[PDB]
């Protein structure tokens, strides 16, 4: 489900409730077997391009239909494309000292932080400024 | 904020006014603030050999301190004598840190 | 993709390698010097793009460089000092960022003139300060305390239509019924 | 069953009902990090942001709903709840069809009509999350309000299906 | 029967879809759930073949 946000999905199942109790409610108070429970069937099956058994007749029906058909073909083509992104898309030292997620250290009384304190180097001047207020 | 109520080297606040305060107090002198003219902190422009500035201010005699977030440098070295550092620091690159729209499907 | 494959600066190579954000310097100032006579290769090649660019990347004071980089859109990179660089992203409005370590590491000092008498006792008082905490308590106080999945936006409008269909179609139904009762 | 069916329709028709006010009375849509006037955990809601810990706990300000026609309207529409209390009209409207169905059982249509403003009902609600949750986006979580209008949506709808239903079955009876 | 079950399947799989759709609830509730596999199956495939050309 991570390619499209919860709210996406919360939404898609009000949309689809929504749709099919349109459909059911303009299919019977219309001069011209869309019950409710074919009208959730029809709007299941119209959401997975999956098809049906009975197609609309009405002008109301259609375009109930139509707009459910414009919005489910826009909703999984952005599920590929966003799945297609999230599958295509520190390993330094600059990039331990741009981020701030991952806390950095030295051993006390050694070397290594004395090279740190009295470093001229930019990068490593930034990294001495963060571990000698780090707590 | 509302320095026309004051005059003189009480018109000013910051870092290195407390810290020009501290250093009088402590070598025993009085001292008046001067702004630098140029607003440019220094530099000899290598035409006219001639060094504009704070550092300008204090090689010609117009000035006997300069307390201002002045960088110790090598050129500066040879013509002014600076202090042990008061405060450390790096060159650093400073960056800017999109609504999708309605109908952007 | 193109856009999650994007990326930052997050150094100076990656400012060094593009071209389409221009990068500047405070004219007169220690890091405009220092970047003149370098001899590092990045820094040799930034220095190279700086004085040759046109029009002058180069500014004129720290708030000119600032107010460059917060009205230029996010197409100018700010070469200034690490302490100045904090503090200003410490304020409002704090739409600019530190980017990465610093390029060197160095010091302000309290300058005098050459030969003068008050070179020895500013030493001896900014040790004294030092040693006290007094420097620290000062920046403490002048900084310190100063102080991905598609979202319904970007899918917002197919639901707006979707939903005047619905309404559409309602109205269309109601038109018929009476059209058709009579 | 149309004495279950039209107890369905009036128990249906008041839960929408309360859900619905409920929510776009009570403060607790949104549980964000804000201020209310250091950044605390706090819980918005369609109109006031209050503080949940610290000092100013209980503490709320009244939702500064403003700082592009687009963003304009958005904001515009999202500022004045239009959406929702819309839905809380057109249930309001919808009760009183069903509570007037019974004093007079002449017109066919009033059930037909109470139907109708529910549907209507859940499609205002539809519009209103949407924009809520957009205008939101221009670390979180959604309270017990926002699942109050999410649910008086789903009731809405079920409500009005029961109505339709009615209607049917009296203009099927009566016709043969 | 089985064998128009197995012509079913098949068809929802490959996106194809069929001569007959389920009526009953159970029915329904069977063919729902292979159409929403299929469709995250088929998408999972070519996103993936996206990524790898
Ligand atoms: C087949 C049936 C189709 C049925 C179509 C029915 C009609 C669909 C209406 C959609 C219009 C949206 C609109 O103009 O949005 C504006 C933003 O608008 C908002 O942010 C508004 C928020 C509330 C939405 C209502 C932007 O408008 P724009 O600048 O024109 O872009
Ligand atoms: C796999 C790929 C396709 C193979 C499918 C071809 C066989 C079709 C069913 C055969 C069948 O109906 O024979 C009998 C049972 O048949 C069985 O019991 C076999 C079915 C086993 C289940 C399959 C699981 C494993 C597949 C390995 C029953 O005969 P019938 O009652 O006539 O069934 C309807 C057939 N009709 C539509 C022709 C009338
Ligand atoms: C016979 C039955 C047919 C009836 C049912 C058919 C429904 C199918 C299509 C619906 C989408 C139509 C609306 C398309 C959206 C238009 C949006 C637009 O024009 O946007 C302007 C743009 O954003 C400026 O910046
Ligand atoms: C009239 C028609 C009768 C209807 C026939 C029924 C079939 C419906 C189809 C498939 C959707 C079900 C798949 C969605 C399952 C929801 C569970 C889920 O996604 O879990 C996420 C989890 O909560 C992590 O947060
Ligand atoms: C015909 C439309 C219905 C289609 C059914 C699709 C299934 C929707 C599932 C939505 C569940 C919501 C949970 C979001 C997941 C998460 O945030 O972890």
């Amino acid at each position: 489900l991570d390619p499209l946000a919860y709210e996406i999905w919360m939404c898609i199942v009000f949309a689809y409730i929504g749709v099919s109790v349109v459909l059911f409610l303009v299919s019977r108070f219309s001069p011209y077997e869309f019950g409710i429970f074919n009208s959730l069937w029809f709007s299941l099956g119209a959401f997975m391009q999956q098809g049906c058994d009975i197609s609309p007749r009405s002008l109301s029906g259609r375009i109930v239909g139509g707009v459910w058909w414009f919005f489910t073909l826009i909703i999984i083509s952005s599920y590929t494309a966003n799945l297609a992104a999230f599958l295509t898309v520190i390993e330094s030292a600059e990039d331990l000292a741009k981020q701030t997620e991952i806390a950095y250290g030295t051993l006390e009384a050694g070397s290594t932080k004395e090279f740190f304190r009295r470093s001229k180097i930019a990068v490593f001047e930034k990294m001495w400024t963060y571990m000698k207020s780090a707590e | 904020k509302n320095a026309n109520q004051f005059e003189g080297n009480d018109r000013y606040e910051g870092y290195c006014v407390e810290l020009a305060a501290e250093i009088a107090k402590h070598v025993g002198y009085s001292y008046r603030l001067e702004i630098v003219s140029d607003g440019k902190y220094g530099a000899r422009d290598p035409d006219t050999k001639a060094w504009n500035g704070m550092v300008g201010e204090l090689v010609y005699g117009r000035a006997d301190v300069a307390v201002a977030p002045l960088t110790i440098t090598l050129v500066r070295e040879e013509v002014i004598d600076f202090s042990k550092p008061f405060m450390s620091l790096g060159i650093s690159i400073m960056i800017k840190k999109s609504k999708p729209g309605v109908f952007s499907f | 993709t193109v856009e999650r494959m994007v990326s930052p600066i997050e150094s100076a190579e990656d400012l060094a390698k593009q071209t389409e954000i221009a990068y500047g310097t405070l004219e007169a100032g220690s890091t405009k010097e220092f970047f003149r006579r370098s001899k590092i290769a990045v820094f040799e090649k930034m220095w190279t793009y700086m004085k040759s660019a046109e029009p002058s990347v180069f500014v004129r004071t720290t708030e000119e460089g600032m107010i460059r980089v917060r009205k230029s859109k996010g197409k100018y990179a700010y070469l200034l000092e690490s302490t100045m660089n904090e503090y200003i992203e410490q304020r409002k409005p704090c739409d600019t960022m530190k980017v990465g370590g610093n390029l060197d590491s160095k010091g302000y000092g309290i300058a005098t003139p050459k030969g003068s008498a008050l070179r020895g006792p500013v030493n001896l008082a900014v040790l004294k300060l030092s040693e006290q905490g007094v420097l620290d308590k000062l920046k403490s106080k002048w900084w310190y305390d100063k102080g991905s999945a598609l979202s319904l936006s970007n899918v917002a409008g197919v639901f707006y239509i979707l939903i005047g269909g619905l309404g559409l179609a309602m109205l269309v139904a109601l038109i018929e019924f009476c059209y058709k009762s009579r | 069953d149309r004495g279950i069916q039209m107890l369905i329709t009036t128990v249906g028709a008041f839960a929408a009902f309360s859900l619905m006010t409920i929510a776009v009375g009570t403060d607790y849509w949104l549980y964000s990090r804000g201020v209310c006037r250091e950044e605390v955990m706090t819980h918005s809601g369609l109109w006031r942001t209050c503080c949940l810990e610290g000092a100013f706990r209980g503490v709320c300000k009244k939702i500064d709903h403003f700082p592009d026609t687009a963003e304009y309207l958005l904001r515009a529409v999202r500022a004045s709840s239009v959406f929702p209390i819309l839905s809380v009209t057109l249930l309001f409207f919808g009760g009183l069809c069903v509570a007037a169905s019974e004093f007079h059982r002449s017109r066919h249509s009033v059930i037909l009509s109470a139907g109708i403003f529910f549907v209507s009902a859940g499609l205002s609600n539809i519009i209103g999350i949407i924009v809520y949750i957009s205008a939101n986006a221009g670390s979180y979580s959604y309270g017990w309000s926002f699942y109050f209008g999410a649910f008086s949506f789903i009731i809405a709808e079920i409500v009005g299906v029961v109505a339709v239903h009615i209607y049917i079955e009296k203009h099927q009876q009566l016709r043969a």
